[PDB]
């Protein structure tokens, strides 16, 4: 860290050492934004702490889905059971969002277990609807499965 | 191993590459369920398939609408999705920012039980202290109350001393009012009230007619019905992904996602201040009171097509008059459309009658003009730009003829003191005269007290339009 | 291996030390008929090695535009 420089004289000493600056710090009035404060009820239950020592959190249109995963809506309650012949049936769920596509029902039905196999029940019929109709010799098995009945129900318990 | 002879014999996923363990869950599935009809040809197979997502649409659609449609759900969807219309809606590049506050309504009263006084609760620590009262910290233009309120007794003394924080930080609390607030339990029968202004002159509301005469009452706006949130879905409108989802809407309209309407007169607040960077403009259908884009549910009447209006009442000319001198911010719907407007945001204060002297008649239109609140909102900016002014200040060399003159160069640029001027001067310059008479305090030399008396324009409410034919000109 | 190399970079008088190009052809290999010598036909026969060719320093060409 040392400028090569010649030894001084009477002749002149020109040498390059570039200097501190100057830079007067300039003036910025910003002005205030309109901030607002949106107070309400937004999660499923009542908090232990005092009001005084929670938070506030800042949400703009960058951040809301990374403010709804932190806040872990856990949404617990018993719903009807309308998934079998019983009208007095209850079913409790468990919820769990992370991001404003979990309200939608492909990401609730994908959380409640006895409806991850009716899905898994849609899927698997979908698959066999592509090669159902373009080979027409299903329909000539399934008369074999029609005349084979006790082989067929061996492989239904599988 | 005849169940792996037709995987072999499927020549499209025969040698067990990709795809022959969900295959083979397809094909014992539809065994399983075959044996209620018997049949073998697979055209109708392809139907017979179908006719088995039919009744399993029937049994899973009518599960999902009870895992939504729920009170623990729905009254957290509407509290959550009605903040996205919230921040959809804003522009955040436009200096605008929202702090999101975890109450319950039940809790907020108790910790103003808490404190002995309202200048130290924990709602005044994030509404004043956590903004306004700081120095260098954004203070708080408004308090959105995601709320429902009763006219009973814990809600009457929360208003109490929420007018009174919104009197210490300058911020009014915008919130809304229940269907049980007038007295009907079940809302869509609000028109067919023939007489609102009796009903407020009921001995049930004795803590709210107390509460309109109070002072610190101007910082209290308490909105409209409701407003729609979510469209139901519909497997050709707004589909699903790997599924088709009719949400079987019944004849009950508390199954619609209805959310708070304070989401959505804040919402005016904002659009007015990212555009002109002032709030007087809230009040307009065509001027910056206009509640855009609602949901839609075009549905089938009896006989007819009509669609679910985005409001739960149609609020007539008449009734959001009587609501705009009874103290309500009413939202009138555009019938047949998905628009809505604000008319009048007047805060619940009661213009207060006046003796009938010349300083009477006239200081009753003055004190009337307090009460209406698009003018409060151009006068609290004039309490947090003031604030956060004269806090750097302190520590200079100033005098009081230096510290008239701070202001009175400082506020002429928002005063445009014309008689016409246009339309983009009247909104960024919202005052129209301003007055400051700085004086002093005796006894402790140096210290202010200072009369700001600024004077807005006027905007556009009611005229008579007396017709009649002359003949002859 | 370049630690006398990163040590020469951080120091203060290395702002005079420009260090050129690759480098650049000098002479086009001749030719009967493009490029012919007196009395005599000459086929520069140039391999599959690119170090025949007369390969020049570019601190001649970097100090070209130094000049021009």
């Amino acid at each position: 860290s040392k400028e090569g420089s010649v030894a001084p004289k009477e002749r002149i000493n020109i040498k390059y050492i570039p200097a501190t600056g100057d830079a007067q710090a300039e003036v910025a009035e910003v002005e205030l934004p309109l901030k607002t404060l949106v107070v309400g009820d937004f999660k499923g239950h009542a908090e232990q702490t005092p009001l005084e020592e929670r938070a506030t959190v800042t949400v703009d249109k960058n951040n809301f889905e990374a403010v709804m995963r932190e806040s872990e809506l856990k949404i617990t309650a018993t719903v009807k059971n309308k998934l079998t012949d019983d009208e007095n049936a209850e079913l409790p769920v468990e919820l769990n969002f992370k991001s404003l596509a979990d309200f939608a029902p492909d990401a609730v039905a994908s959380q409640v277990p006895e409806l991850k196999k009716l899905i898994e029940l849609r899927e698997a019929l979908v698959a066999l609807k592509g090669p159902l109709g373009n080979i027409p010799a299903f329909r000539e098995r399934l008369q074999s499965l029609l005349n084979s009945e006790e082989s067929r129900e061996k492989l239904l318990a599988e | 191993g005849s169940l792996l002879d037709e995987i072999m014999a499927q020549t499209r996923i025969a040698p067990s590459e990709e795809g022959y363990d969900i295959a083979k869950k397809g094909v014992a599935a539809f065994i399983e369920n075959l044996m209620g009809s018997q049949h073998s040809a697979e055209p109708v197979n392809k139907s017979l398939v179908d006719q088995m997502l039919v009744e399993l649409d029937k049994k899973i659609s009518a599960q999902m609408d009870e895992i939504l449609h729920n009170s623990q759900f729905q009254a957290m969807e509407s509290a959550w999705r009605g903040l996205k219309l919230f921040v959809d809606r804003t522009d955040f590049r436009e200096n605008n920012k929202v702090e999101i506050l975890h109450v319950t309504k039940d809790e907020l009263l108790e910790d103003f039980e808490f404190a002995p006084e309202t200048a130290q609760s924990g709602l005044y620590k994030h509404v004043y202290s956590a903004g306004y009262g700081q120095f260098g910290g954004e203070p708080v233009g408004a308090i959105i109350g995601n709320y429902a309120f009763t006219p009973s007794t814990p809600d009457m003394k929360l208003l109490q001393y929420m007018g009174a924080l919104g009197a210490m930080a300058h911020a009014p609390f915008i919130s809304s009012v229940g269907p049980e607030f007038f007295g009907i339990d079940s809302f869509e029968e609000l028109p067919n009230i023939k007489d609102l202004k009796s009903t407020f002159e009921s001995p049930k509301y004795t803590k709210w007619r107390s509460l309109r005469e109070s002072e610190d009452a101007r910082y209290l706006g308490l909105t409209a019905p409701r407003f729609l949130l979510r469209v139901p879905y519909d497997p050709i409108e707004n589909p699903v992904k790997s599924f088709n989802y009719a949400e079987n809407v019944s004849a009950s309209h508390e199954h619609y996602l209805w959310g708070n309407t304070a989401f959505a007169f804040a919402t005016r607040l904002t659009d007015s201040f990212a555009k002109y960077r002032w709030c007087p403009n809230i009040i307009g259908p065509q001027s910056g009171g206009a509640v855009e884009d609602l949901p839609v549910h075009v549905f089938e009447s009896m006989g007819a097509l009509q669609s679910k209006i985005p409001t739960e009442v149609l609020i007539t000319d008449r009734k959001e008059f009587e609501l705009a001198e009874e103290g309500f911010i009413a939202l009138t719907m555009r019938k047949g459309s998905d628009n809505a407007a604000f008319f009048s945001a007047n805060s619940i204060q009661k213009p207060k009658v006046f003796p009938n002297t010349k300083e009477g008649k006239e200081a009753e239109t003055n004190y009337k003009l307090g009460t209406q609140l698009p003018y409060m909102m151009i006068i609290n900016r004039l309490a947090h730009y003031v604030k956060v002014l004269q806090r750097e200040q302190i520590g200079a060399w100033k005098e009081r003829q230096d510290l008239e003159r701070e202001l009175n160069s400082w506020i002429k640029q928002y005063v445009a003191d014309q008689e016409n001027p246009p339309a983009d001067v009247r909104s960024r310059r919202p005052l129209r005269a301003a007055r400051i008479e700085v004086m002093d305090v005796e006894g402790n030399p140096g210290w202010y007290q200072v009369s700001l008396s600024v004077r807005p324009h006027f905007k556009y409410m009611g005229a008579n339009f007396e017709l009649s034919l002359v003949g002859r000109l």
